[PDB]
């Protein structure tokens, strides 16, 4: 469809539609259930924070994007769930799109879920397909005045909010690097054909996280160098602090790459040795045996003329010489290292 | 392109009526309408908006919870369920296509907000 | 939470071959969403200009728009006797919309 | 060797016209001279028809499609006061994307790309744009084109090319190139994706084959999207007062898009590496289990078969007489060092 | 402002206030006291270690006007090393690096070096360092640290910081060294591993180098107000220094992608040799004892090839295929 | 070690002119003036007739094959003002494809190849260029010029190089090198495919000796022709006082063409980087293949012989020795195990 | 021995103390050339070598020996340069770098020298100082690269006479580049043998010399680099010392270190293949030993199952003789053979 509004996510639950208005002295939270009795904090003069958390009602969505003036094509990139970090500046709004990732630690899957953000020099909205997400530390912020997120108008919050998305990047990039030690101490220990298809899905996931971050790098350093006229003069340099978090996860993410590239060919390397201790015992085995063959089959020779019986102990002295050689080709093998 | 209605005349206060605003020349369905009305000698206010793709219904203010309005993606027309009639909706109401030119892609992206080409001929309600 | 949306003049006297300009202004800004509509008497409105700043397809070009923040402006260049009707100033950058009060221009 | 080669013009100056391609069995010439209010299109033959469109003022799309008619195109070179080594890029299909900023007119060369199922095969066609401030002389060697949208664009008043200059006319035509290269990495990732599966799931001697195949598809589209870096660049940085201030964030966007496209590629191009290293560990592993079947059948069996050799013998007076009655004094020893060595074997991983 | 570190057990406050007349150390743990040192003719500095206590670094901050973006990259442990150029101040954050002779690891900690005209905040999260060199060059008259101002100081310490880094970059050498002794003579299964992690150790050293190079290229170059043009040459100095280190980690680097690979032919080859060896063998004996059971098949009352030697003679055959295969071998002479 | 050292210009002062090349057996100076009317050519073998053409009004092109007389040199560039350093940097073939802009002369080394098909060898022959406003001083090794093209232009009148100055001439030249590096691509190309089909399928177990002969090649040609681009760089980037505007516009066409050569050479390169690394897998996948039969057969026929070894012993009793058949206990128990292995090995499909 | 963390492991940066693995013999070289006349000097005493700066004519001061560093430092004092720069001097394992100054120059290089034993780099770190007329040599042997610089001024050849100290430290500097040279054609000579040793008998030992020749050609990029660097910032940013008239030669210089550099990294990446041609050698001829063992075992296996089986002793057996026994499975033992060695001979496998 031409220009449509619809959502093509997959995580259809429920929603929250919560609410923080918060000020320089007095603040309210105003969570409820309900579409209305939210909007009249448009015009409020404290900013106000709302979420929106659960899009899959498009009846809220579109309530909310065409009351606060929102363009429908702004509503479409919200209930699109396959977009990348955007950032598009408007003439009385701001809109972001950002990407949060959880991690299914038991069986090794990296979900993404996407967050939209509008700010309006007066409210800053958030669009969210799940309920529950990371925003732990400025709702406790602003909960509880910890910080000084008060006094400094919507801008600071949505730096809030970019901040807290960053520090979800940086304790993802540490679980995604506890998962790398935990393949490499498994592998060059445990070699299996599983621990192929383990280290190509971490590399798949990777290859995501690569291309969710990048368009981050371009999404902050338009938020701050562009200066758009919606973000105060003063909260640029917290933007450039984000930035630069944002080229630090790109490098990590980029040497975790690099890592797991390598991760492939130490594997090959410990099953190369893995097959060359069963080709030592195999060699070991029949350089022994073999060679030690003839005198016990040697002997077995369906003929006459020979002291095949005149012998003092000749049974005993082949077994001395089975000994004998035996313990030769042990020594042969032992003190050139052939195992 | 024509927008054509019917269903004028004469009603009770109180009463119900129904308003067709039949559509050619475009689908209704990834579609939206309006319907907007024009008291007798006096200005033209907003009163219903449809966004036939979600079922998405919109009221003004002053008439929020007591009109019905939807579409009919078959017949490709869009209906007005009026209804708890009151003494001021005596009118003549107006059939609009709503519309918008776009382009998405650049940094400061160029949308236009919503306007309102065609038009349908009118319908006169008196209660 | 409605938006005050006004329109003027009420009602204006103009030549033939004259410069008419119609203000409005909203109470709070709405960009660039602001609509100008002309409504004869026995006709069924029609859009003029869109955006305040593009011409609808069809018009004359002798309408014009231009911004002025919150004032919006509708000018035109040279009136002819038989564009002679009444002049609306609608908003969409807010869903709940509203139109100007009107301006009505007959024969001078 | 079989015409994809570059064996085109030799020695020829540089003024030649030689029609390196190969697809010369048809010709058209569309022309859509749109304006702010007006929109003329039609589906021309003739080369004089079209010649009017230089001067006028209103923006014009001129795609001449099938260049390999030299009088043609030589002769649109002359009237359109055309270099005559942009004419030899244009008749020259082997030619990497460029651009060329020169006073009166801009020239750009892309390469459309299209791609077959089943055989791993991408076809490329060459595809010029000349942008001379009024006309927007567009050259392909084919039909089948995807500039539909931006066609339709034009066609239906929708978007913005309706109403802007011949500048974003060519931004356009280049934002359908960029989209057409998203869909090829959308085919090319399916095949990806296709060969990940037979990878890690069925080894075979043909996916050496069907990994090699593909990884010369994608250097090749490397080798043609990385100068786009570059074109959309110099389309950026350094604007000639030849296109318009306004649209070069228009410019920036596709740039972008080039850069996402690069990126998908050197991906891919990591992930068609990864998948060769992947079928050589499996290789690896299917040597080490045949290995070790191989060797525990030789450590559990080929001593047995020693000790029943040993003690079978032509000797006599050997202290292994038939005291018991029955022989097998020394199986009891065939199956105990079995069991011995299987669990041995068993505690070291092996089997 | 919340510590991420891993290290919670440490508090030392330390003034080192000299002169070309006059010197004085004040360690201590009460923070107030060491506030009033904000000021002075003389040029100070002070080391704050256990960043941990976020109480005393949040009031040092706030008594010296640096901006709560600053504090927070200095808690934030594990941040990249950069730089930032106040009108005030300028902020420089670094990192020292441990290598343990047992269980060779690499282990960041990350300092930090606020100049404010005479003063030099620095923040540290362990215990000790590796600055004694300054303590000691401030402790008694020698070189140029005591005549110049706090710029230098930031040069001595950046320096230190440095050498710090030298003495890694040599222990990383040895470490190489002996690794490629041990995989191109005993190819081993610990010897990938230790290969391994020394790959992943010299990739964090060059992704923290590399930030290091930019730091000092933006430190010299830009030349800030802040820093007097006596003292820039000396940092140069050290810049220079530092090149060094990125281009010799980044010759590691390459040694190391040479070795894991390199293991790989020499396990190659190793298997390959015994394969010789087993192939020889079998074939100098396995089908040799093939026809002795030839020789001793039994056919009751067998006419066979009975002669006045039955097993003798038969033995040269024997040993004539013998050594007529070894010389096949030997026409290739793989053994 | 001959005709490949880098040195034998050790501790010699810059003044000193010696030949560096092999090439040291023909030597002719083929002079060429033209106009837009007539053309001399005064091509003799006598170093003194060429001089005054110093001062021509026409354009004079003087190819001086045999650089090994370095008196003939030293004349020319004495006359023709040429400072000792380029002087001795014509002399010493071992020189990168370089540009040095003087007051009145301007100065470009570049190298031609020859591809061998009978032996995969890749000979080289630098070739200097010197432009003095009114002469294009072409100093040659040997008589193997790949530029007759341009002499057949020049006497037959096609082309615009009759009606343009020196600067067309030093741009036809160049033109001419860089088609003769067209052809060689194009064999190397066909190189590449020959050897990716044989290495590929069907390997003959020392394909690896030409693959590493071809890496040696293209290594050589990326040493060459990286410092060409950068030699055309220098040429279009900034004007040249020497250097016509209207020319310039052809060197940077030019320009395109190393572009494209050096981005081939690339991809080549990655052709090879893999190629070895797929004829490893080959070779490891023959060695499975050999793998299950060593595995096979021993697993069907060791362990039965252990069987065969058990009961072919002289142990003193009979346990079932009777029964006068034809030993199904001992037979029928063969075929059993032999069956079952091959049930077991179907199982995974070895054989 | 040195290897960095040297006496600079702490001390402030104007200490000097020397940091190389040799120290044998301090000797002055002292060479005043001119168009009128040269003047040599070998004195181990830097005060009859100071007046020479003053004097308005070329000189080619020359220290060897850098740990003295008495005499390094009393040079540095009388000459102007700033402690840290003598610092610099006694370094041995730093970078090559170039730092223009205020009416003086300080260029710092490696000299390489390659030994055919144990295929091992052996850098002997040479520093130039150039002042207004007078260069200053700092090394650590005695006798270099610069004997033909020597025959070039001992006797009146090229344009060396007559030209200022500039054309000196470009003379100098050449002189260097063509040591560079020879040693990359002893590269060549080793690449070429390792080469044709990968191509016939892989030894078990070329395996070793591949790598030492990874790491000596990584060592010396990692110099040659820096070398770039300084050739290039001679001419590039033109210091005033130099004269324009001496800046083609400097051009030419940087255009060598280019063509080395370039040079340098080809065979780093030949190198590079080459360890992956040894080993695909290596595994061919696995594969070779495998066909051989395989088929050697293949031939013998089915027919040693049969002498096994028909080798029996029990009671009453198949004995046969009905055609005596032997023809009676040896046929068909033949037979076998073969069809054996005419199923794998003529399938490729030997
Ligand atoms: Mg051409
Ligand atoms: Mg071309
Ligand atoms: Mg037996
Ligand atoms: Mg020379
Ligand atoms: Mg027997
Ligand atoms: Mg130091």
């Amino acid at each position: 469809p031409p220009g449509t509004l619809v959502y093509t996510g997959k995580y259809r639950e429920d929603f929250e539609i919560e609410v923080m208005n918060y000020s320089i002295e007095e603040f309210r939270e105003f969570k409820t259930t309900d579409v209305e009795s939210v909007l009249p904090f448009r015009d409020s003069s404290t900013p106000t924070w709302i979420n929106i958390t659960g899009i899959h009602r498009t009846d809220v969505v579109q309530r909310v994007g065409e009351f606060f003036g929102i363009h429908p094509l702004v509503l479409e990139d919200i209930l699109n769930v396959h977009q990348r970090p955007k950032v598009e500046f408007f003439e009385n709004y701001v809109f972001i799109v950002l990407k949060m990732f959880t991690y299914d630690k038991n069986l090794h899957e990296l979900e993404s879920e996407q967050v939209s953000l509008i700010l309006t020099k007066n409210c800053v909205l958030m669009f969210q397909e799940k309920i529950g997400d990371v925003f732990d530390p400025v709702r406790e912020r602003i909960r509880y005045n910890r910080g000084i997120i008060r006094k400094k108008r919507a801008d600071y919050l949505l730096y809030s909010l970019i901040d807290a998305l960053v520090d979800d990047y940086f304790v993802l990039l540490e679980k995604i690097d506890d998962e790398i030690d935990v393949l490499e101490e498994e592998v060059l220990e445990r070699p299996e054909k599983e621990t192929v298809q383990r280290t190509h899905q971490l590399k798949r996931n990777l290859v995501e996280l690569r291309k969710t971050i990048w368009p981050l790098r371009e999404v902050l350093s338009s938020l701050y160098r562009d200066v758009p006229p919606l973000i105060e003069k003063e909260t640029v340099p917290y933007f450039r602090d984000v930035y630069d978090h944002t080229i630090q996860i790109a490098d990590t993410v980029e040497t975790f790459r690099d890592i797991v590239s390598g991760l492939l060919d130490v594997y090959l390397s410990s099953v190369s040795n893995k097959t060359n201790e069963v080709m030592k015992v195999l060699t070991i085995i029949a350089t022994i045996f073999m060679p030690l063959t003839f005198i016990a089959g040697i002997y077995g020779m369906n003929f006459e003329y020979m002291p095949e019986l005149r012998w003092k102990w000749g049974y005993p002295v082949v077994l001395a010489v089975m000994g004998v050689i035996a313990v030769i080709m042990v020594v042969y093998f032992k003190k050139k290292k052939w195992l | 392109v024509q927008l054509v209605e019917s269903g004028g005349g004469l009603v009770q206060p109180g009463g119900s009526l129904r308003l067709s605003c039949a559509a050619s020349g475009f689908n209704i369905y990834y579609s939206s309408i309006h319907w907007v009305r024009q008291a007798p000698g006096k200005g033209l206010e907003w009163v219903a908006s449809i966004y036939s793709y979600s079922g998405y219904t919109s009221y003004a203010d002053s008439v929020k919870g007591r009109f019905t309005i939807s579409a009919d993606t078959s017949k490709n027309t869009a209906y007005l369920q009026m209804n708890s009639l009151r003494a001021e909706d005596t009118a003549v109401y107006y059939c609009a296509r709503s519309f918008y030119v776009f382009k998405r892609g650049t940094k400061y992206p160029y949308y236009n907000y919503p306007a309102m080409d065609y038009w349908g001929q009118g319908t006169l309600v008196t209660v | 939470s409605d938006i005050q949306m006004t329109q003027s003049p009420s009602s204006l006297s103009a030549s033939v071959g004259d410069r008419v300009t119609i203000t409005c202004r909203a109470s709070q800004s709405v960009s660039s969403a602001v609509a100008w509509y002309q409504q004869k008497p026995g006709k069924a409105p029609k859009l003029l200009i869109y955006s305040a700043s593009s011409l609808y397809s069809g018009v004359p070009s002798r309408f014009s728009g231009s911004r002025s923040g919150t004032d919006f402006t509708l000018t035109i260049s040279s009136l002819q006797p038989e564009d002679f009707a009444t002049y609306y100033c609608q908003q969409s950058y807010y869903k709940p919309i509203t139109f100007g009060q009107g301006t009505k221009v007959e024969i001078k």
